């Protein structure tokens, strides 16, 4: 039929502001789930709930459909569902990648096509923590951030964002880039610039 | 969800 | 250079007229060690990021995928697929993800739903006793019989997804009869199946 479990509908109602599950709702929901906004697991949540844009409110039907399918009616249940996705974020490279690429689409401001470098950098700092499955030399990550700042790269395109994961797995160190990187491959042009910059600072 | 906090500051 | 010679040689080994097309995928599956009817083939498809079986797999996607996984040789790929096949039997969330994914690949181009015939074909594979969602044999047979009897010629995504959840909660005909709630948020079609099960 049509009625979701009362307990699930109470959860929705609890969070909404002036009839909408808005930005303030999602923040409170994350808080009550027991997370900080810095926690990558919050991206699994958004993805699980099918957010396309953070600016747009989450529809009731969408909120209810999603939890009904996870067998959740209570915060406790939802905590358990996210905890599980959080483990999968750390352990399953394919899932991490998907969530990584998804991050970009949410970071995008409305009406933009590239993300601002500062926002991008802030998110790269989250994704490249040693607990996560793509590990590289700290100096290399720092050199990348520094490059973007020093050379005036104020925006990051989807291609650059998506490709950087393969890049870092393929060359975990500055020296590996120096010794193996080929400019005539099909890397994003900004990655070619990064190589030249590193080549200079030898 | 850092973007979410940014959006809060913009709305406030 | 980006990818090891061995990994590029695997890709190159399967190309037909310069594409990794369906013949390529068929031969890949066979050399991997599988039959087309093994559900592990869906794990493969899913790992390689297939949206539609009709579309040739891009070189870069084949290579990126296996490199990220740490595989260079066919033997590495076999190991990877064996593991996912175990995961398909052992890990219920993973099983559900693949189940859900199947529908998307079954879809003919230009269509929103699948033929009932094709639904049943895959249902029979997904519900073999080796897999994690187990039910009374008469229940699955009743579901197939209901689709025929009630003239259900087409299956929606909604129905496909909800049925699995339905069978997780309800492994027997008698549990459905005793415990199912027609007022709850199940699709109409499962509400009908419930009534059909009671009428008999």
């Amino acid at each position: 039929g049509s009625v979701y479990p009362k307990e699930l509908t109470q959860v929705f109602e609890h969070y909404i502001n002036n009839n909408l599950f808005d930005i303030d709702s999602l923040v409170k929901f994350i808080e009550e789930l027991g997370y900080n906004l810095e926690d990558l697991a919050t991206l699994c949540l958004a993805h699980l709930l099918g957010y396309k844009k953070l600016e747009e409110p989450l529809k009731r039907e969408d909120f209810l459909s999603t939890w009904f399918m996870q067998g959740c009616s209570t915060i406790s249940d939802m905590q358990e569902c996210i905890k599980t996705l959080d483990v999968k974020l750390h352990e399953d490279l394919q899932y991490f990648t998907q969530i990584y690429n998804y991050a970009f689409n949410l970071i995008l401001d409305p009406n933009r096509k590239d993300i601002d470098t500062d926002e991008g950098i802030q998110y790269w700092k989250l994704f490249f923590q040693p607990e996560y499955p793509v590990r590289m030399e700290p100096d290399l990550l720092e050199a990348w951030f520094r490059f973007l700042r020093d050379e005036g790269k104020t925006t990051i395109s989807k291609d650059t964002w998506r490709m950087l994961l393969l890049f870092f797995k393929r060359y975990p160190t500055i020296q590996k880039i120096i010794s193996d990187y080929d400019e005539t491959a099909a890397w994003p042009f900004i990655i070619d610039e990064f190589y030249e910059c590193l080549q200079d600072q030898q | 969800m850092l973007k979410l906090r940014q959006l809060q500051k913009k709305k406030q």
